[PDB]
C-alpha cells in the first residue's frame, strides 16, 4: 500500500 | 502492414476496435493523405447502402470517399475522411468538461447535431438513434469546432426504456452535454423501467441515492451546470417536451426543429445587474424592439420597465422604443450594460455549488486510480471556473459604482445651475417690485411681498441641502469608492493563474494513470512512482482547494458585504436629489407667474 | 543503469553531452524526487569550489544539493534542481521568438539575469561570462517564468574579439533576446576583430552583406523588434555603453546595475494617440507627478503639453499637476488614454517590416529541411503577430471616434442653453429700456437702442450656425461614425485565427522535420512521406501570407485612408464651435454692463 | 527529387 524506496537490481 | 489498390496502413495505427470491423489510420498512396480504412472482417443490400451514402455532401456528414477491396484477403473496406479530434466522449472525458460543455461549444454542438438530422431527414435516409459516439469532432477553418455524424444505418444508457424519428438518444446526449452526467441514474434492466415509467410530467431527471428507495425527481438543471438563466429558460422546455415518458405525447421532428431554430437564431446581449451583483445574457432576435428588451430584462432582473436606467461605456443609454435590436451597441461578458433602479433590491452575488474533494483510497488498485485522478481533476477545475467567475464580478461591480458616481455628479451639477437661475430672476423680480412700490408711494402688494420672502427662505433651505450633498459626493466624503480598490481580490493578485498551475500537475498525473491503466501491471520502480505520484496528487488537491476558499472566497464575500451598504447609501443620496430638483421645478413654475404680474405692474404705472 | 548512495538514473536519459561531464534526469531513491545529475568522467581545489557554492540561496541560482559518489566506478556527481524547461537556447529556437522575445518576458529575463549578476558580485565568486547557454528558465508558482543562473565558475560569438566583470556577452545576450539576430554579423577569428575594431560610436550592429564590402552600422534596433518605442529609448543608451569596442569607455558593473535598475522600476502606461493612429507605452516612476507624464507624452506624439486634451472611458481627464503617478487610473492595452489635440498631425499607422517567403530549395537535403521549415514558420509568425496588432488598431479607432462625437455634443449643448440664457437676458433688456423709454417721453437712447439692434442680429446669425453644426453632428450627417462599421476588419471575421490553424500545421511537419534531423537516414516510405511534407508545408505557407496579405492588410489600408478625412472633417468643426463659443461670451460680457446701466436708468426715473 | 508513390515490400 505505502511506497517504499526505489532499487537499482 | 496491409494495402489496398490505392491504400496502405500499418496495423499499430488502429483507431476502433469492434465486433463488426476495424478502423485504422491511413494514407492515399499516390498524394500522402491521410484517411480513416475502416476493415471489416467476414451482400449487395449493404453495397447499395454504402453507395447511396456516398452522394451525400454536407457540412456535417462524414464523406465516404470510395469503397475497395484487400489484397491479400478479399475484404471490404471503406475509405472516409480521417476526424484527429475524436469523438463526443473524448471531450467529454475532459476533466474541465466533468460539470457541462461551456455554453458556447454547447450551442455549436447542438446546432451541428440538428443540421445532421434535418439533412439526413430531408433526403429520406432511415438512420439510428444517434448517441455521443456517433458525433465526430473537426477543427474547422476559422479555429471553432465542426460535428459530423457518421456510422448512421456504455452505448445502452441512451436508448428509450422499452420511419419516425425517435429523439430519447439526442435528449440524454443533450443533457449528458449540458451537465456532464446522465439524467436518469438508479443506485449502483428493469430499474430503469421501474424509474422511467413512474415518471411525472416535466421531469428530466431523476436521482436514486439509496437502494429501492424513492426518486428525487428535478425539473431544473443542477446548480453546477454553468449554461447561463437566460438559456435554460429556453432549453428545459425542450428537454421535457423529448424526454417524455410516453411516445404519445413528444414533440417529432418538425415541432423540435422549429423550437431549436427558435433558439439557434438569437444574438445574445449581456446585461450586468448592478444592484443584484449578477450578469445575464439576454436572448432576443435581430429584428425585435426595445420593448421586448425590456420584457426580457424585467423577467430575469425583476425590474418594472419603467424603473430601468441604463449605463453604456460612461453616458446613459435611451433605447427608444422603435429601434431594432441589431442597431443596439456591441457587448461581451467584459463590457455588458449595466442596469440600475431607483427602488431598492437584494444583493444575490454570485450562487455556486459547494464541491468537496472525495476521499482517497489508500490500496493500490491499478483500475480505481484513474477514476480518482479524473475526479479530483475536475473538482479542482470546477473551482478554478468559479474563481475565474468570481473575479469578473468583482471588477465589474468597480466599473459600474465609478460610473455611477459620476451620473450622480452630473445630476447634480445640472441641478446646481438651474437653481441659480431661478435664484437671479426671484431675486431680480424682488428687488424690482419693491423699489417700484417703495418709489411709486412717494393692495397685493403684501400678498406679492410675503410669498416672495417665503420663496428666498426656501432657496435658502436649498442650498444648504445642496452643500451637503456635495459634500456627501466629495472625493473623501461618505459615499466615495476609496474602498473598492481595497477588498476583494485584483488581477495584479494572479489568484486564477496559480489555481492553474496546480491543475497543470493534477493533469499531467492523470495522463500517467490513465496511460499507465492500459497497461495491465507494472514493474517494481514504476509502481513505486505509481504510489508516489497517487499521494502527490492529492497534495495538490488539498494545496488548491484550500487557497480557493482561503484566498478567493473570503475575499470575495467582504466585498459583497461592503457593497451591499454602499449599494444602500447610493439609493439614499439619489432620493433626497430628486426631491430637491422637484422643489426647484415648484419654485420655478411660481416665479414665472410672478414675474409676469411684476411685469405687467411695471409696464402700467 | 546507475547509481549512488541515494539516487539512480536510467542511461536513456541524456538531458546534455559534453566533453567535461554528462547530465542525466535522475531521481531521489526514497522519495522520488526528481534531479538532474552531472556525471564527471576523470582534486580538492574543485571541491572547496562546489562546498562554496553549495552554500548560495538565492531564487535566481540553480541550488546544487549535494556531490556524492558512483557506485560501480569511483567517480564523482553533483545532484542539482531539474529545471525541464530547457535553456534559452530552447527559447529562443521558437518559431515565435524568431523576431525577437515579447516585451513582458523580455522584461522578465532582464530583471532575473542583473539579479543573479548582482548576487553572485555580491558574495564575492568570481564566475564567466554568462551566455544564453547558462541561463535556465522554470515555471515559477504563479504562471510566469523564472530564469537561474548555472555553470559558472555556437557559444563563440558571444565573447569580446580579442575580477574586472567583462559586460560584452551580457550585451550580445540582450541583443540577441530583443530581436533574435546577432549584432555583428560577417558574410557566410580575424573578420571579427576586422568589423568590431573599426565600429564608429554608439552604433549596436554592423551588418555586411557581400564578399568584404563595407560593413553597414547600425544605431537603432530593427524595424521587425517587437519591443516598443518607450522602451528602445531606455534600452539603446545601455546597450551602446556596454558594446563598447574599448574596455577604457564601458561602465563596469555599478553604473550597469543602476541603470537597469532605472529601467525596471517603471510602471506602464498606455496611450493611444487618436490623430496619428499609434499606441504608445509610458514608462514613468511611480512617484512622479503629471509634469512628467506630460513631457514624456510630448516626447513621443509631438503633441505641445498645453494642448493634450486626454479621454479616459467616457468622459474627459484632467491630471492637476500635482497627482502622482501611482494614483493614475489603470490602463491595459485594450483600456488607453486616448489624446487628441486640436491642431493637425500626420496619420502614420503602423509600422512594420515587409517580409516574404524564402526560396524553397528542390534538393532533397535533410538538414536543409530544418533550416528551411525554421525560417517559413519564422515569417508566418511574425504575419500573425502583425495582423494581431493590426486589429488591435482597427478596434481601438472605432472605440475613440464613438467616444469623441460625445464629448463634441456636450461642448455643443452647454454653448446651446448658456446662449439662450444670454437671449433671454438680452431680449428683456431691450424690452425694459425701450417701454420705458416710450413711456417717460410722454441721450444716449440710440447708443444703446442701435447696439442692442446689432446684437439681436448677431445673436441671429449664431443661432443659424448651430442649426448648421446640429446638421453635421446629426445621426446621418456628414460626421457620423456609420462608415467605421463597414470597413477593416471585425473580431467576428476571426482572421487571426484562420493564420493560427495554418500556423498549427506548419508548426507540426517543422517538428516532424527537426524529429527527422537527428536520425541521420529514413526507410523508403519515410522518404516518400517526407517529400510529401516538404511540399505540404510551402503549400500552407503560401496560403497564409496570401490571405494575410489581401484579406488583413487591404483592409486595413482602406480604414487608414477613411480615418484620415474623417480626422480632418472633425477637426473643422470643432474649431467652428469654439469660435462661436467665444462669440457668445463676448456678447454676455457686453450685455452685462448695458444691463446694469438699464437698470440704472430704471431706477433714478 | 520529387516525391514517388509509396509502396507496400
Amino acid at each position: 500500500d505505502l511506497p517504499q524506496p526505489l532499487r537499482s537490481d | 502492414m496491409q494495402s489496398t489498390s490505392n491504400h496502405l496502413w500499418l496495423l499499430s495505427d488502429i483507431l476502433g476496435q469492434g465486433a463488426t470491423a476495424n478502423v485504422f489510420r491511413g494514407r492515399h498512396k499516390k498524394t500522402g493523405d491521410l484517411f480513416a480504412i475502416k476493415v471489416f472482417n467476414n451482400v449487395d443490400v449493404q453495397m447499395r447502402e454504402f453507395e447511396v451514402l456516398k452522394k451525400l455532401n454536407h457540412k456535417n456528414i462524414v464523406k465516404l470517399f470510395a469503397i475497395e477491396e484487400e489484397t491479400t484477403t478479399r475484404h471490404k473496406v471503406l475509405i472516409m475522411e480521417f476526424c484527429p479530434c475524436g469523438s463526443l466522449y473524448t471531450v467529454l472525458e475532459e476533466p474541465s468538461n466533468a460539470y457541462g460543455l461551456p455554453e458556447s461549444e454547447f450551442l455549436i454542438v447542438l446546432r451541428d447535431v440538428v443540421g445532421g438530422m434535418n439533412h439526413l431527414r430531408e433526403n429520406g435516409i432511415v438512420h439510428r438513434n444517434i448517441k455521443p459516439g456517433n458525433i465526430m469532432r473537426v477543427i474547422g477553418e476559422d479555429g471553432q469546432s465542426v460535428y459530423k455524424l457518421t456510422d448512421f444505418g456504455g452505448t445502452e444508457e441512451y436508448l428509450h426504456p422499452d420511419a419516425t424519428v425517435d429523439l430519447w438518444s439526442i435528449g440524454v446526449t443533450f443533457y449528458h452535454a449540458a451537465t456532464g452526467s446522465l439524467p436518469f441514474r438508479p443506485f449502483e434492466k428493469e430499474v430503469m423501467y421501474k424509474i422511467i415509467t413512474g415518471k411525472p410530467s416535466g421531469a428530466i431527471s431523476g436521482v436514486q441515492k439509496a437502494e429501492n428507495g424513492p426518486i428525487d425527481w428535478s425539473g431544473d438543471m443542477p446548480v453546477s451546470c454553468s449554461l447561463s438563466r437566460g438559456l435554460q429558460v429556453l432549453l428545459t422546455p425542450v428537454l421535457a417536451n423529448i424526454l417524455e415518458a410516453d411516445q404519445e405525447k413528444c414533440w417529432g421532428f418538425d415541432q423540435f426543429f422549429a423550437e431549436t431554430s427558435d433558439i439557434l437564431h438569437r444574438m445574445v446581449i449581456h446585461v450586468f445587474s448592478l444592484q443584484q451583483m449578477t450578469a445575464h445574457k439576454i436572448y432576443i432576435h435581430s429584428y425585435n424592439t426595445a420593448t421586448i428588451f425590456h420584457e426580457l430584462v424585467y423577467k430575469q432582473t425583476k425590474i418594472i420597465s419603467s424603473n430601468q436606467e441604463l449605463i453604456y461605456e460612461g453616458r446613459r443609454l435611451v433605447l427608444e422604443p422603435g429601434r431594432l435590436a441589431q442597431h443596439f451597441p456591441k457587448t461581451t461578458e467584459e463590457n455588458p450594460i449595466f442596469v440600475v433602479s431607483r427602488e431598492p433590491l437584494n444583493t444575490i452575488g454570485l450562487i455556486y455549488e459547494k464541491i468537496s474533494l472525495p476521499k482517497v483510497h489508500p490500496r493500490y488498485d491499478l483500475d480505481g486510480d484513474a477514476s480518482m485522478a479524473k475526479a479530483i481533476t475536475g473538482v479542482v477545475c470546477y473551482a478554478c471556473r468559479i474563481a475565474s467567475t468570481l473575479l469578473l464580478y468583482q471588477e465589474l461591480m468597480r466599473k459600474g459604482i465609478r460610473w455611477l458616481i459620476e451620473l450622480i455628479k452630473d445630476d447634480y451639477n445640472e441641478t446646481v445651475h438651474k437653481k441659480t437661475e431661478v435664484v437671479i430672476t426671484l431675486d431680480f423680480c424682488i428687488r424690482n417690485i419693491e423699489k417700484t412700490v417703495k418709489v411709486y408711494e412717494k393692495g397685493e402688494i403684501s400678498d406679492i411681498h410675503t410669498k416672495l420672502l417665503r420663496l428666498s427662505s426656501s432657496q435658502g433651505t436649498i442650498e444648504t441641502s445642496l452643500q451637503d450633498i456635495d459634500s456627501r459626493l466629495s472625493p473623501g466624503g461618505s459615499l466615495a469608492d476609496a474602498w473598492a480598490h481595497q477588498e476583494g481580490t485584483h488581477p495584479k493578485d494572479r489568484n486564477v493563474e496559480k489555481l492553474q498551475v496546480l491543475l497543470n500537475c493534477m493533469t499531467e498525473i492523470y495522463y500517467q494513470f490513465k496511460k499507465d491503466k492500459a497497461e495491465r501491471r507494472l514493474a517494481y520502480n514504476e509502481e513505486q512512482i505509481h504510489k508516489f505520484d497517487k499521494q502527490k496528487l492529492y497534495y495538490h488537491a488539498t494545496k488548491a482547494m484550500t487557497h480557493f476558499t482561503d484566498e478567493c472566497v473570503k475575499k470575495y464575500e467582504a466585498f459583497l458585504n461592503k457593497s451591499e451598504e454602499w449599494i444602500r447609501k447610493m439609493l439614499h443620496l439619489r432620493k433626497q436629489l430628486l426631491s430637491l430638483t422637484n422643489q426647484c421645478f415648484d419654485i420655478e413654475e411660481e416665479v414665472s407667474k410672478y414675474q409676469e404680474y411684476t411685469n405687467e405692474l411695471q409696464e402700467t404705472l
